RNA sequence: GGUACAAUGGUAUGCGUAGAAGUGUUUGGCGUAAGCCUGCAUGGAGCUGCCAUUGGUACAGAUCUUGGUGGAUAGUAGCAA
RNA sequence: CGGCUCUUCCUAUCAUUGUGAAGCAAAAUUCACCAAGCGUUGGAUUGUUCACCCAUGCAAGGGAACGUGAGCUGGGUUUA
RNA sequence: CCCGCAGGUACGGACCAAUGGCACAAUACUUGUUCGAGCGAACAGUGGUAUGACGCUACGUCCGUUGGAUUAUGCCUGAACGCCUCUAAGGUCGUAUCCGUGCUGGACUGCAAUGAUAAAUAAGGGGCAAUUUGCAUUGUAUGGCUUCUAAACCAUUUAAAGUUUAUAAUUUACUUUAUAAACGACAAUGGAUGUGAUGCCAAUGUAAUUUGUAACAUAGUAAAUUGGGAGGAUCUUCGAUCACCUGAUGCCGCGCUAGUUACAUAUAAAAGCAUUAUUUAAUACAAUGACAAAGCCUAGAAUCAAUUGUAAACGACUUUUG
């Protein structure tokens, strides 16, 4: 069962060149909610959906416009529900058409996710780079960066086992049980802009954001809220994460520990970052020649466009 | 076929092995120029012309040489061509309508008399 | 609708000792067949469990080296057991055994129409024939369990919701034919074309 | 014993620019078989059956000989001091 | 021939898991059973291959494709 | 010791915030030359030294699982073998093993759900056809017409098990129990119980042109249409899934069996008396097909080229283009 409207972007999923089309989809499933509605499909598919199937999921989207990337098309996929009472996931999914999901109603903090996605990609790499063979002697002939023996004279054959050149990275990977050290709130304004302070902690209290001096470098600008995540996760710039719920149990007391940050580096990380907030920058080095000049460029010529009128 | 290498111009020939041979496609313009030319004198219009059939033959080698290692001497062989096109016009093709012979004898509907004349038109 | 005898014959494979069967079927699709089993999860394998299972597993360990997705491929539902020992006892690498093994359907629990249609069995498989009191068995059904099939007990939920439909289609053709018996006394006075012509068959028919 | 090739002596009141030798071929054949006869197509001036007597007389091989050709390969060979 | 590299296999089990037994109090060990999943190293001398030596190690098992020279090396062996 | 806790080894899979390594041949200085001198000049295949973002990268960082049958063994219950006994049936504990889960690929090209559904608007594409026609062929049907069994035996149990019905007790359920009969692996049943009680036939014409016309006792049957509920989805022969089915609206009010008994009418003889011959199809039922044949509905995408850089040997890939 779709929905009734689906959003632009997240309409552009079903077209490879959207561009230059009519946008016909879903010029025709969208108008069985408007014939007789229920006899047309759509009531006998949710009591098909309630009768005869045993997993219930969803099909919901991201909106790639708020993130300022290039891509404006929307990664869909399905989310399965996992409550009770059969009649209880086709009750909250006719609900929620068109209505959006935060992640702070889906994760909280100190929360174990496994993280799904593709890593990065490297290219077709030698057998060393690849498998972590030891390199040969200096004074080999024909290369020192192979394998000395793809096998035995029998089998008579090579095997797969044997460490082999071709594609490294780019491969898809679940990396288990990394921790959420911070649910952010993100976007904007509750009555002054408060589009800051994911940051501020209980010892910080300074206001200043996730995003460092100059943006996250090549991937850079985070507006919206997020889920801050124990060292290192898949993939690359920009790619889509797939967070999820643990399919264990934790008992490893590591594992169960509630965090409390006191502090979060938002230094810059186009280089070697001296300041946390471009305040900082400003209290401890003074003005350029820069602000300097141009705070006085303006209240200066103020009075100084009309030296030629008078 | 082979080694050529695969480029993005040819998902469209449902192939994935194609290229630009620039030399080759350059001989076969002053060929159709010539066919084209022809259906000028003979009174064609050309706007209507398919190209019907067209060959190439591989004409007589032209003779090079090499020279190798340790003093030896191969062989550097041209290999020619020979290309033909016929080009024919397009209408609106009534195409072919083979003959109709009679094989025929005199005691056709007598066998035939209990089955299909007077057997009345059923469903 | 058709078959070259009837429509297929349908094997319940349910009491059938699995060796036995697949070999009066493999001939019998040679023959020009077109036979479906069904119910493989409950054919049977003389011995005891361990005794099959260790022959299973010793199945499992075949695998080419410099490949082993080459190798043998260790299909592990009990109908894809079943055709294992068919596909020994057919030709499969001329063209007429490959012909006689695409008549050939099995399933493991009995689907689609198969479950309103007819049921034959082969008495000289069948288990309770050939072996013996104080022999073991086993089922391939709990084989395929223990070494790598997932469906036993989606097709367990499967078959009694199937066995719970023909609860109520033989509620219904029992009273049905309550009126059958019924209306063959108020024929009574035919005119006399049972009364007496069909005692040729004739004391019970 | 039989069959292919080339000749010489006889022979067939043999065949042939109204198409010989050769070649090509789903023309039809004959022979256990080597092979043979035949139609059509190309070809353009010579050739065949029989008796004898012959001989530089029959090829799949020889890392055979001479010549021509195919893949590899239109190229991850290569044309980078 | 060896070494280097790299993969797979065996069990005739060194260690570890699960055990049975001791002339098994504990500790340490010994004998045996199921068992080949993970592991079985760094050096000095010699071209070695075993054995020996320093040392680390909870603990330092034995072998297969004479494995492996268009993989290398070229020390042994082996042309002038 | 068990158990709990905290770390490390080796290996694995990622990652780059920090730290370490490589150099924007970015920038500073500097040697030699050269530009008349003077510069964020050059040349010395990177002149040399120094610092050095991005990116790559370890010498850094983060992460690294779970159930089942059960081997060895210890038992339980328990005999043959009056006792005893881990075994003979039957229970059980149970390994770094084994097989799965989780993880990685995916029959190249397997399968399921779903989205849109054209060069339109003159004119023609595309469905919905199955109704639409003659036409022509197809398959079954072979001289009606040498057929269906898509209606059936229950699920699990079992070689003294394993069965029925009946009745009195009882179910959430031919629930379970108590008496009494029945063939107590007969021939039976292996085919027809024709398992919603089958048909090569109703039509009283049964078939290579055929059709049927009235009275007396039985019998009451299949029949076409527009707005509610309960029901049906196991790798598919048509899912805007839907066939008994609420109360409504009107008809052809049509065709009907079986039996006794009566009458008309019509087709039918293939030439052969060693009637076997091409061994066939006018038959009927389902299915395509093309040439002129009536309407109902419909009004897209993909790829290339350019672009990106989450990618890259080339393809491919992630993207973007009023």
């Amino acid at each position: 069962v779709w929905a009734q409207h689906l959003s632009e972007e997240c309409r552009r999923r079903f077209y490879k060149n959207w561009y230059k089309s009519k946008k016909k989809a879903f010029t025709k499933a969208s108008k069985k909610w408007t014939d007789d509605l229920g006899k047309k499909s759509i009531e006998n598919d949710f009591r098909k959906m309630l009768r005869y199937c045993k997993v219930i999921r969803v099909i919901a989207h991201s909106q790639i416009r708020l993130i300022k990337q290039r891509q404006k098309k929307a990664h869909v996929m399905e989310i399965q529900l996992n409550g009770g009472s059969i009649e209880d996931k086709v009750k909250w999914a006719r609900e929620h058409l068109e209505k959006p999901i935060q992640v702070s109603n889906v994760f909280g903090q100190d929360e174990m996710i496994d993280c799904v996605g593709v890593t990065k990609g490297k290219g077709f790499k030698g057998v060393t780079s690849r498998w972590h063979t030891k390199k040969l002697p200096r004074k080999t002939h024909k290369g020192l960066r192979k394998v000395a023996c793809i096998g035995a004279w029998h089998p008579s054959r090579v095997s797969t086992t044997v460490a082999r050149a071709g594609q490294k990275g780019y491969h898809h990977r679940t990396e288990i049980n990394k921790k959420i050290y911070r649910i952010g709130a993100g976007i904007h304004t509750k009555d002054g802009k408060v589009i800051k302070n994911n940051a501020s902690t209980e010892y910080d209290l300074t206001d200043k954001s996730i995003t460092p001096m100059g943006g996250f470098p090549h991937y850079g600008e985070v507006n919206n809220d997020f889920v801050m995540i124990k060292g290192c996760c898949i993939g690359s710039k920009k790619r889509i994460i797939t967070l999820r719920k643990s399919l264990l149990k934790h008992t490893k007391r590591s594992a169960l520990e509630q965090i409390k940050l006191k502090f979060i580096d938002t230094s810059s990380k186009m280089g070697h970052g001296r300041f946390q907030t471009p305040a900082d920058k400003l209290a401890f080095m003074g003005p350029l020649k820069k602000d300097r000049l141009k705070e006085e460029a303006a209240a200066t010529t103020a009075a100084a466009a009309a030296a030629t009128t008078t | 076929n082979g080694g050529v290498g695969r480029c993005a111009q040819a998902k469209q020939w449902k192939t994935t092995q194609g290229r630009w041979p620039k030399k080759s496609a350059e001989f076969l313009l002053q060929l159709l120029r010539n066919a084209e030319a022809n259906a000028d004198c003979k009174g064609l219009d050309a706007d209507r012309l398919v190209v019907h059939h067209i060959q190439v033959n591989r004409a007589q080698c032209l003779r090079r040489r090499t020279y190798r290692a340790h003093g030896r001497i191969n062989p550097y062989m041209s290999s020619p061509c020979h290309v033909e096109v016929i080009l024919t016009e397009k209408e609106e093709l009534v195409s072919k309508a083979t003959d109709d012979e009679p094989a025929k004898k005199k005691l056709s509907k007598k066998k035939l008399q209990r089955q299909k004349e007077k057997m009345l038109r059923s469903e | 609708m058709t078959g070259l005898t009837n429509r297929t014959v349908v094997i319940d494979g349910r009491g059938h000792l699995l060796g036995r069967l697949a070999s009066v079927v493999a001939k019998y699709l040679l023959q020009g067949g077109k036979v479906a089993v069904v119910r493989c999860e409950e054919l049977n394998l003389s011995g005891h469990f361990y005794r099959n299972k260790i022959k299973f597993l010793a199945y499992l360990r075949k695998r080419c080296n410099v490949n082993p997705a080459r190798g043998p491929f260790h299909f592990r539902a009990p109908s894809r057991i079943f055709y294992k020992a068919v596909r020994g006892m057919i030709p499969h690498k001329t063209k007429r055994g490959q012909a006689a093994l695409a008549r050939l359907r099995v399933f493991d629990g009995i689907p689609s129409p198969y479950d309103k249609r007819r049921r034959v069995v082969v008495p000289i498989a069948m288990r309770v024939l050939t072996l013996r009191s104080d022999r073991k068995y086993c089922q391939v059904g709990r084989l395929s369990h223990e070494v790598g099939w997932h469906y036993q007990d989606v097709i367990k939920s499967l078959e009694r919701k199937r066995k719970a439909k023909l609860r109520v289609t033989l509620k219904h053709n029992r009273e049905l034919k309550k009126l059958t018996v019924k209306a063959r006394e108020n024929i009574a006075k035919a005119a006399e074309p049972f009364n007496k012509i069909i005692k040729s068959y004739g004391y019970e028919v």
